[PDB]
C-alpha cells in the first residue's frame, strides 16, 4: 500500500495528461462520474 | 449558488496556495494527519 497505487488513480481519473490539476479538473475528479 | 464551499474545501486541502493541485500533494490528502 504505497504511492504507485495513488499514481495509477490520478492517471486513471485523468485523460488528456495535464499531470498538474486546476480547480476545473477538481469539479470532475470529485463528481465527473455520469 | 456559485463556488463557495467547494472553494473553502479546495483551499483547506492546498499546502502553500499558488492555486493548483500536483501529483506529489495528492497522496498527502489521502494520508496526512498530525
Amino acid at each position: 500500500v504505497t504511492e504507485e497505487d495513488i499514481e495509477d488513480l490520478m492517471k486513471d481519473s485523468d485523460k488528456n495528461n495535464d499531470g498538474r490539476i486546476d480547480f476545473d479538473e477538481f469539479l470532475k475528479m470529485m463528481e465527473g462520474v455520469q | 449558488k456559485s463556488e463557495e464551499e467547494l472553494a473553502n474545501a479546495f483551499r483547506i486541502f492546498d499546502k502553500n496556495a499558488d492555486g493548483y493541485i500536483d501529483i506529489e500533494e495528492l497522496g498527502e490528502i489521502l494520508r496526512a494527519t498530525g
